[PDB]
């Protein structure tokens, strides 16, 4: 989802979340937050996020 | 003639014998007689295997055999039959006897009803034919058993929850075992079997006393013979059920010793306060008392003596009788040591020994108190003393006796004690009580804290017992949980019984502050116990433990003795400590414990000897030099007291046997007077200290004998017969035997003192180097004794460090709360159980293996006086006396203080066993035993004759190792390893002389043929076991020398080292060179897998291999990675039929499990009259396991690896231990190779001298630049006869790959990066894939040729690195070694810069633009998007480089790739893409917050299923996150090096997989049936079909563990350093 | 140079020693053994001498480097004092027959 | 060798109000201490947790639950702990520190 | 020191001869020990895990 791989096939987006794929709305849109600023991050998840 | 008649004899005994049956309460006929059955059955076995060793056994051979059958049958079925019997016995009488569990267990009766219903028509059968071969031929009796004891198994492990149900109803039942509290319920009715588990739930009660019909409990026992009859007797018929009665024993005994002491205490009064006691009177009184009752008594008598002198000293200036008190106990103590100088009987010269050591307590206090003028009994001085105060006027008779110290007042427990060790009453012991017993006033826990072997243990022991309170010891670690605890608190506080945890601090902290609040609540209800204002005829005092309200005695208290000193202990909370008060411990008072003990014992020149002996120890201690093995504490002064003691008694008995026999003037005080009690002392001494010390400290020991004792002089007794013993036991073992200064006498004298260390100590260890002679030792010992004595020795070896803490002693199940026993558990229980006789047995518990405090604190309990071994699950075995606790160890570095302390010591030295007694040893095994299985025992003979005069002292071979200690070897040098090598090359030899018979059968080798033949062998092995472990200087070095100080002839050449020459049968030494010829290699398999080029190394490694192998010895290749330790391997097996190699790969984190899992796979386990043996499933086919990198997995914090011991314990021993039933497996034709770099490399760790002994070790270095020119140069040649124009060039392109390379790995090392690794592989690789880009061309220039060799530079060396000028370089160089080696070339057409090589534009893999490939790329991106993945790139240079080298990995079998590179880069999607472009499946795994191990299992299979089995092209793709374990990495570094994993489709799965591979093998035209042959073609198909891309973050610590977490990842795949956007 | 006799007569710093217990011990039992004595029959007795180099007697043994913390040794005479440690120049270690 | 839940223990008896006092390490104080909380956040009962430094990972949980949480006013949840790095940085920040 | 049969019967001699024993083993230890820390910082022998 963070890295917005999306296949689009047959007139349909779709999003593989787990093992199951689901039609991505548009509309979509996610929030990530903490109450720790000292908390470290991996490197890829630093990459896919802002 | 004598044979037919034992087989005659056997028959008429099975034609007649009959099984003995029993009525069994009218219900069946049980079996009894199992001991003469057994016997009968192994006597008659013995006699028909012996008979086999006749050579007039043929004739009888086939009725001798079928007997041998027979037997066997009988000694499988009624070594089930016992078992069943008894187990039914039991269960029986639990669901006979019980209406209640019926209801409560309503499935498990009716189990149980079936299981007896076809028990007792099992029974009704043997009844009719009650003749051991009919029941013998009983249709499938023998399953029937089997299933029997299944299903028994199955209930008892069933009845959980009514056995805790009932050890609700009798609280001691909390402190048996299961199975233990099963046989007691079920055997209420015969209580005889009751009688063993006694001593469990009581303290001093080993047995009960039982009238005639066994119906009325009289008195009970303690294990000495000590009898207390009961007052009023407990009748079993009034009172049938088991608790209720022993309730009516338990308080029958308290009442018992209650009016006892009450007797005692009226008759020993006169005996106070009186001036002078007659001996016989007291004596008397002695004796009718029992000694806990005695001591009491005594103790009683002076505190009222005491009392009333204090009493009448109230006026202060009044007169002191004081000095009358102490007066009449120096008459008593006079009368006390007048007794124990003569010979008195055991339990009344224990009584005395206490009596003395009280009265000698009670006569420092008067003279304190005198010497103090103490005149007011109030005062603290005497408040401070324990005084006990009888009230006979006191209605109940359990509290007329008081303790009473300072202010803390007690009630005597009256628990019956037995005959205990009492200790001497020292300053520290006082301050012991009177801290503790402030303690438990306050209703607080006491902590005697201190270093190991001061006495707190002991200290609270001797608190609790003169107390009369049951005190329990717990060995604790870290296994002992909070529902552990609070299960044992439970159940002392019901007993009321005192908890002593030892070793407390080794529980975990957070379950140390767990348990806290247990104690807390526990201490509260102690508490209300004390309040006055609550009235024993009112509820029960009830705490909250593991949410029960659970009763609570007041009687009870929680002890805890730890050492703070030890590092990793763990801290206790402040919460916790708070409920203790804290002791230390730490000076114990060494000469008042001497001079008491010696005086009581009788020695008269107690005060001398004590003052002579601790100085002693101390000087020992500090004189001596510093060993890790060396104790001189408390521990070794009190052993050596008792031994003295032991050892008058016996010099006493001598002398009167020597009197008997000389006159019959034996007079004990003249024998008294003329004692030589320094003798004695001195014997005990050396008995003790001498066999730990090193050669060098025992002259420095007698001079301190000398010193302290002048005049003195120890002599041993010469113990013949066992030295005869010995002797006969060497000759039939082929070991050198000696006395005094001859060969072998050191060994035998470490022999006898490891002897007499077994008969003082029950706990001891054999320290000394790795080839010591210790094994030999104590089974040479244990043979000679088995000999000696009639009784017959067994040993249990067990490597505790080969397997798991949980698998060595037990595990407790979180969740049910039930017990499985360990390997040591198992055993020690099975003896002390003794359903086959162990307890009638000699039996020595050996744990060969390192020591750790981890494991072997476990048994400090055991060790000890306790000699206990405590378990989580609050049982407790007590040690049988005819068991020796053994440690086999090279080493001590890790052991701690106690346990060293614990533990007898006998010390063997490298000199021990010497070069000469190893050689006889080896000789005369070649003289007697036949390697073929005699002409071939003659030729062995003949090889012994000549090779004799070198095997001597100061001999050729011995000069030769002392010259290779010198030298640089790989590894660790050590002689047993070149010594087993050299024996195998000259077995190898022998082999190779009878093979050569064979060859021909008309003239067979003469004597002077074999004689120059062997001596040039011989000078070969030792060459080759003495530097083939060594760089090539080093075997020249070797050479050399011999050269210079042998005599056998040797090649005359000048400048030719010895190692390059092989000898010829005919005796002659020939080249090496002569088997190295210039092949030419067809062009189909240029640089194949398979293809090995001749060289002098590979010949030479070849041989010696194929002589390691074929002798199925362990072996160790190591070399640097790349070196052709593999290839070598497998080119030395393919010499070998009937060898199957299977390849495991070692990692950080291999465990004994992966070779488990390979030998389920692979082989199977098979029940045989001698055992469970493992064997290969294939016949007559030997298996080797190939263990790739065994010098890789972790070493723990005491230098121990578990894999490399369990693989010890497999090679010495000759199998292992299967720990789901604790059962000792055997292998055959099993062998082990393993491979390794050298320990110096990074991750890589020393192999263990004890492993190493057993395995020869090959150095197998990079092969010189002349071998890498001829091998690849052989290749080249072969390459490039696909274009003939190009044939001239073959000198100049391997000319310059060697130089290339050479630069390559003098430029990168593993210093800068963990992944700049170099190799021949490089060089294979490049051969390769020029030639891969070569044969579908017609023709090619040279500069096409030189622009593909560019090319495959750049693919194969510059791809990993990581910094832009290393890139550089190698860029640059690529150009400078071209143009060095490839003048008169065009540049430009050869190294354009950007040179892409693809067969994405053309059929063929031919060289590329840029920007075709460019347009190419983005038109396919564009495919790519709407089929696949909908995600725009940004196309750069960088980029086509990288999805060209993904594509080549992808292209090539086993393609793996190592992604490295900044998270973002996409390198996954680039991945994704050329896995598109290939037609391969884009796999990965769904890793989400609650993905397991399993998950990833799951994963794995369904990836080989579709890879495998479907034919399926699987681009598997994982990152470095992915991994949320290192079993993930452990799966998956076997799945890259060999495309399988042993253990992941078990069960069902392998079934489902089978199914599946015949399906998909029958779909690809091949008839395979076989589970082996198609599984081996999945595995192929697996290593054709998947691609296995990692993908991880650059991180310098993080790579450089990454290589050793997965060494496969570093050498299987194709590692690309994408790093950052540049 | 001299034999073992030689080992009796030199300095010793008991800091520099890996083991000065077991020194301590070793002049003690060589007193002892000079006397046909007990090792708990001899107590210790200490000189501080105001420099190095005096008369050793048979039953004496040097000792360099203690240092006196919390104290000042005039004449073998002890005071108290405000310095953190003070050198002590030579101390006489004497083995000698206990008198109780 | 500090331990403040002495304190809070005679800081309840004096108020007359009722606490339980959990020790954290085994699991089922986990579970038991999980539940006083549940239910003295609804009472205004007393909580205490003590060595809550040896369970980090069950800390920064606690810290979590107890963020979104509205207890009663005269709910009180203690701490004690040792001063250890371990102990959770947000937990930290969340409650009011007391050095003993 | 060297080993005498009248110097074994001497205290003083026991303990300086386990001082001095146990004193030139740390001592060639450590020389050894440097000696290869040098080599090595001047390039001549390869670095080994110890
Ligand atoms: N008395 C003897 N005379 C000659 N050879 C002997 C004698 N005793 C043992 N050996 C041989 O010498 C070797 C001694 O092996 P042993 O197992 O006794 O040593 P160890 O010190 O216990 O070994 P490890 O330290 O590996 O456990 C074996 O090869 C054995 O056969
Ligand atoms: N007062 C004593 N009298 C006699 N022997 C004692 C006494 N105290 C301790 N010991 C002995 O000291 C040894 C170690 O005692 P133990 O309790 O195991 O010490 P610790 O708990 O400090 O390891 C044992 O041999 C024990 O019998
Ligand atoms: N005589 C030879 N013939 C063919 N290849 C050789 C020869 N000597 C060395 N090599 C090469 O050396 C490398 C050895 O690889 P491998 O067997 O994996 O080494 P190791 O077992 O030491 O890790 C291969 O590239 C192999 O082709
Ligand atoms: N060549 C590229 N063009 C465009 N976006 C890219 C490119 N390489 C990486 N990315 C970015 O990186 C994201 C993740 O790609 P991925 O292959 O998972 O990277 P990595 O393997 O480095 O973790 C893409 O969705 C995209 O936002
Ligand atoms: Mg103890
Ligand atoms: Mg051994």
């Amino acid at each position: 989802v963070l890295n917005r791989e999306v296949r689009r096939t047959g007139g349909r987006v779709l999003i593989t979340l787990g093992d199951q794929d689901i039609d991505l709305s548009p509309s979509f849109v996610i929030f990530l937050s903490t109450r720790d600023p000292t908390v470290e991050f991996p490197p890829d998840l630093c990459s896919r996020v802002t | 003639m004598a044979l037919e008649e034992f087989l005659k004899q056997i028959r008429e005994v099975w034609n007649t014998y009959e099984l003995d049956l029993v009525n069994y309460q009218n219900k069946c006929r049980l079996i009894r007689g199992w001991d003469d059955l057994f016997n009968k059955v192994k006597e008659h076995i013995n006699s028909v295997s012996a008979m086999k060793l006749s050579p007039y056994y043929k004739v009888f051979e086939e009725d001798a055999l079928s007997w041998e059958d027979k037997l066997n049958r009988i000694m499988a079925l009624f070594d089930v039959w016992i078992d069943v019997q008894r187990r039914w016995v039991y269960l029986e009488g639990i669901f006979t006897g019980s209406a209640d569990i019926k209801h409560l267990l309503p499935v498990e009766t009716q189990r149980f009803q079936s299981i007896s219903t076809e028990f007792l028509a099992l029974m009704k059968k043997v009844s009719k034919s009650p003749l051991v071969m009919d029941v013998l031929n009983i249709q499938g009796v023998q399953r029937s058993l089997e299933r029997l004891a299944d299903l028994l198994g199955k209930i008892q492990k069933a009845l959980g929850e009514y056995l805790e149900r009932e050890r609700s109803s009798f609280p001691r039942f909390y402190f048996v075992g299961d199975e233990d509290l099963l046989e007691i319920i079920g055997n209420s009715k015969n209580v005889a079997k009751l009688q063993k588990h006694f001593k469990k739930m009581f303290a001093g009660v080993s047995s009960i006393i039982l009238n005639e019909d066994n119906s009325v409990v009289l008195g009970i026992s303690s294990r000495e013979g000590e009898e207390v009859m009961f007052k009023t007797p407990v009748s079993i018929t009034e009172h049938p059920k088991i608790n209720e009665w022993l309730t009516l024993v338990e308080k029958e005994m308290r009442v018992t010793l209650a009016k006892l002491l009450a007797e005692s205490v009226t008759e020993v009064e006169i005996f106070g306060k009186a001036t002078s006691i007659d001996p016989n009177t007291y004596i008397t009184w002695i004796d009718k008392y029992q000694a806990q009752l005695v001591v009491l008594s005594a103790q009683i008598a002076w505190s009222e003596n005491v009392e009333t002198a204090l009493s009448s000293m109230g006026g202060g200036g009044d007169a002191a009788p004081l000095h009358s008190v102490l007066s009449n106990v120096e008459v008593t103590l006079n009368v006390l040591a007048d007794s124990v100088l003569m010979e008195q009987p055991p339990l009344r010269r224990r009584k005395l020994e206490h009596l003395i050591t009280e009265l000698v307590h009670q006569r420092d206090v008067t003279r304190s108190l005198i010497k103090s003028k103490i005149d007011n009994a109030k005062s603290f001085e005497w408040l401070s003393q324990m005084r006990f105060y009888f009230d006979p006027k006191q209605t109940d008779v359990l509290q007329q006796l008081s303790i009473q110290m300072a202010n803390a007042k007690f009630n005597y427990g009256f628990e019956y004690l037995g005959v205990q060790d009492k200790l001497v009453q020292t300053p520290l012991t006082d301050r012991c009580y009177l801290t503790m017993t402030q303690a438990l006033e306050a209703r607080l826990g006491g902590s005697p804290f201190g270093p190991a072997g001061t006495g707190k243990t002991e200290s609270v022991k001797a608190l609790g017992h003169q107390l009369g309170r049951f005190v329990l010891v717990f060995n604790c670690d870290e296994t002992f949980d909070f529902q552990a605890m609070g299960r044992i608190f439970v159940g002392l506080c019901q007993v009321g019984a005192w908890g002593c945890f030892d070793e407390f601090n080794r529980l975990e902290e957070r379950m140390l502050s767990a348990v806290s609040q247990q104690v807390q609540c526990i201490q509260e209800a102690l508490r209300e116990h004390s309040n006055p204002n609550y009235d024993k005829t009112s509820a029960p005092i009830t705490c909250e433990l593991l949410n029960k309200q659970v009763k609570v005695s007041p009687d009870m208290a929680i002890f805890i003795t730890m050492n703070p000193g030890y590092a990793g202990r763990s801290n206790l909370p402040d919460n916790l400590k708070k409920l203790f008060r804290s002791l230390a411990m730490t000076k114990p008072d060494r000469q008042l414990i001497a001079q008491v003990m010696l005086y009581s014992q009788g020695f008269r020149t107690a005060e001398v000897l004590a003052n002579k002996i601790v100085p002693f120890f101390k000087l020992c201690d500090e004189q001596l030099s510093s060993q890790s093995h060396y104790d001189f504490g408390l521990r070794a002064l009190k052993s050596v007291l008792v031994s003295a003691g032991n050892v008058k008694r016996e010099r006493i008995q001598k002398i009167k046997r020597e009197k008997e026999e000389r006159g019959e003037a034996v007079d004990e005080g003249e024998i008294a007077e003329n004692l030589p009690e320094q003798e004695i002392l001195i014997q005990s001494v050396c008995e003790t200290m001498v066999p730990k010390l090193v050669a060098e400290d025992i002259p420095l020991l007698f001079s301190l004998l000398s010193d302290v004792f002048p005049g003195v002089q120890y002599h041993r007794g010469e113990m013949t017969a066992l030295r005869e013993e010995l002797k006969k036991v060497c000759q039939e073992m082929y070991l050198t035997y000696g006395d005094g200064e001859e060969v072998g006498g050191m060994w035998v004298e470490k022999v006898l003192q490891l002897y007499q260390i077994t008969q003082i100590n029950h706990g001891l260890m054999m320290v000394g180097p790795s080839g010591s002679g210790k094994s030999m030792a104590w089974r040479v010992l244990l043979k000679a004794l088995e000999r000696l004595e009639g009784v017959e020795g067994v040993a249990h070896i067990i490597d505790p460090k080969a397997i798991s803490k949980d698998h060595l002693y037990g595990t407790l199940d979180p969740n049910t709360r039930e017990w499985t026993d360990g390997l040591f558990t198992h055993v020690l229980r099975k003896i002390i159980d003794s359903v086959r006789g162990e307890l009638q047995k000699r039996q020595w518990i050996v744990f060969d293996g390192d020591v750790d405090p981890e494991w072997v604190e476990n048994l400090n309990s055991v060790l000890d006086d306790n000699k206990l071994l405590t378990l989580p699950n609050g049982e407790r075995l007590s040690l049988p006396p005819n068991v020796r606790i053994m440690f086999e160890v090279q080493d001590l570095k890790y052991a701690t203080l106690a346990t060293v302390s614990r533990c007898g010591m006998v010390w063997f030295s490298e000199d021990v066993l010497s070069t000469d007694m190893i050689f006889n040893n080896f000789l005369a095994r070649l003289r007697s035993i036949p390697l073929d299985e005699s002409p071939m025992l003659q030729i062995q003979r003949d090889a012994a004759t000549i090779m004799q005069p070198y095997f001597t002292s100061n001999g050729l071979v011995t000069k030769a190792l002392e010259h290779a200690f010198q030298l640089e070897h790989i590894m660790d040098l050590t002689r047993l390893r070149c010594l087993g090598s050299l024996f195998s090359m000259l077995h190898q030899a022998c082999r190779n002389v009878a093979q050569y018979n064979a060859n021909h059968p008309d003239f067979p080798m003469q004597i002077e043929q074999l004689e120059r033949y062997i001596q040039r062998y011989l000078v070969y092995a030792i060459l080759w076991s003495l530097s083939g472990d060594s760089r090539l200087k080093m075997r020249a070095e070797l050479g050399e020398y011999i050269r210079r100080i042998t005599t056998v002839p040797l090649p005359t050449a000048p400048n030719i080292p010895i190692i390059d020459y092989e000898v010829s049968i005919s005796g002659e030494w020939s080249p090496w060179q002569a088997k190295v010829p210039q092949i030419e290699v067809e062009t189909h398999k240029v640089a194949a897998p398979d293809v090995v080029v001749p060289t002098l190394d590979t010949v030479r490694h070849e041989a010696l291999l194929y002589t390691w192998l074929a002798e199925h010895k362990p072996l160790v290749l190591c070399g640097p990675p790349g070196s052709g330790k593999t290839m070598t391997l497998f080119s030395a097996l393919r010499a070998l039929p009937d060898m199957e190699v299977v390849g495991l790969n070692f990692s950080s984190a291999t465990t004994p499990e992966l070779l488990l899992k390979t030998f389920d796979h692979y082989c199977e386990y098979r029940r045989t009259p001698n055992g469970v043996v493992l064997a290969p499933v294939q016949l007559g086919k030997w298996l080797v396991l190939f263990c790739d990198e065994i010098n890789l997995p972790d070493m723990d914090k005491y230098g121990t690896q578990r894999v490399i011991s369990f693989i010890r314990q497999m090679v010495e021993h000759g199998g292992f231990y299967r720990t789901s039933d604790q059962t000792w497996v055997k292998l055959e034709r099993i062998q082990f190779v393993g491979a390794c770099n050298p320990p110096t490399d990074p991750g890589r760790k020393p192999l263990s001298h004890r492993f190493l002994r057993h395995v020869p070790v090959v150095y197998v270095d990079y092969p010189g630049p002349a071998s890498l020119t001829q091998i690849y140069g052989t290749f080249n040649r072969a390459m490039l006869r696909l274009i003939p124009s190009l044939r001239t060039y073959a000198e100049p392109l391997t000319a310059a790959m060697v130089e290339f390379y050479t630069m390559s790995q003098e430029r990168f090392t593993q210093d800068t990066q963990p992944h700049y690794i170099y190799s021949p592989r490089e060089m294979t690789r490049w051969v390769r894939g020029i030639f891969e880009a070569l044969r579908p061309l017609e023709t090619l220039p040279v500069e096409g040729l030189i622009r593909i060799w560019a090319h495959e530079a750049l693919r194969l060396f510059q791809d990993r690195l990581v910094e832009d000028e290393e890139r550089r370089w190698t860029d640059e160089n690529i150009d400078t070694v071209a143009l060095k080696h490839f003048p008169n070339i065009d540049r430009e057409k050869a190294m354009s810069r950007p040179i892409l090589y693809s067969n994405w534009l053309s059929k063929d893999y031919i060289p590329v633009d840029q920007e075709e490939l460019r347009d190419y790329v983005k038109a396919r991106l564009k495919v790519f998007y709407e089929e696949e993945l909908d995600v725009p790139l940004v196309l750069f240079n960088e980029v086509l480089d990288h999805v060209l080298r993904i594509d080549r990995i992808f292209r090539q079998p086993q393609g793996h790739l190592l992604l490295i590179g900044v998270s973002g880069a996409g390198k996954t999607t680039l991945s994704r893409f050329v896995a598109w472009m290939n037609g391969l499946s884009v796999y990965q795994i769904k890793v989400h917050r609650k993905y397991t191990g399993e998950d990833f299992d799951e994963d794995l299979r369904t990836v080989l299923r579709r890879s495998g089995c479907k034919n399926e092209k699987i681009a598997f793709i994982m990152d470095e996150s992915n991994v949320l374990d290192s079993g993930f990495l452990e799966r998956m570094n076997t799945l890259l090096a060999n495309g399988e994993v042993p253990g992941l489709f078990e069960g069902d799965e392998y079934a489902t997989l089978m199914t599946q591979c015949k399906e998909g093998a029958q779909k690809e035209g091949l008839m395979l049936d076989s589970h082996e042959e198609l599984y081996k073609w999945f595995t192929s198909q697996v290593i054709r079909n998947l691609h296995v891309v990692f993908t991880m973050n650059p991180s310098s610590e993080g790579l450089k563990d990454r290589a050793a977490t997965s060494p496969a990842l570093f050498n299987r795949c194709v590692l690309n350093w994408f790093g950052d956007w540049s | 140079s001299g034999g073992a006799k030689e080992l009796k007569n030199i300095h010793v710093c008991l800091g520099g020693l890996f083991v000065p217990e077991a020194y301590i011990t070793a002049t003690r039992q060589y007193v002892a053994q000079a006397n046909s004595w007990s090792l708990e029959e001899l107590c210790l007795e200490v000189n501080v001498t105001t420099s190095q180099g005096a008369t050793l007697d048979a039953c004496s043994f040097g000792v360099t480097g203690l240092k006196l913390q919390g104290a000042t040794c005039n004449n073998n005479k002890l005071s108290l004092s405000n310095a953190i440690s003070t050198a002590l120049p030579l101390t006489q270690l004497r083995w000698v027959k206990q008198t109780n | 060798g500090y331990d403040a839940s002495g304190h809070v223990e005679d800081l309840a008896a004096e108020q007359n109000t009722q606490i339980t006092s959990i020790a954290i390490g085994s699991a089922e104080g986990f579970n038991q201490a999980d539940k006083a909380i549940n239910t003295a956040v609804k009472s205004g009962r007393w909580v205490m947790l003590k060595n809550v430094h040896l369970a980090p990972g069950w800390l920064m949980q606690l810290e979590k639950k107890l963020h979104s949480l509205q207890p009663h006013a005269c709910f009180r949840l203690f701490l004690t702990m040792e001063i250890n790095p371990k102990v959770p940085v947000n937990l930290l920040r969340a409650g009011r520190i007391f050095v003993f | 020191l060297k080993r005498t049969v009248e110097n074994i019967k001497d205290p003083l001699f026991r303990f300086f001869e386990r001082e001095v024993k146990m004193g030139a083993k740390l001592l060639q230890d450590v020389r050894q020990d440097l000696a290869d820390v040098v080599q090595v910082c001047e390039g001549k022998k390869k670095q080994t895990n110890y």
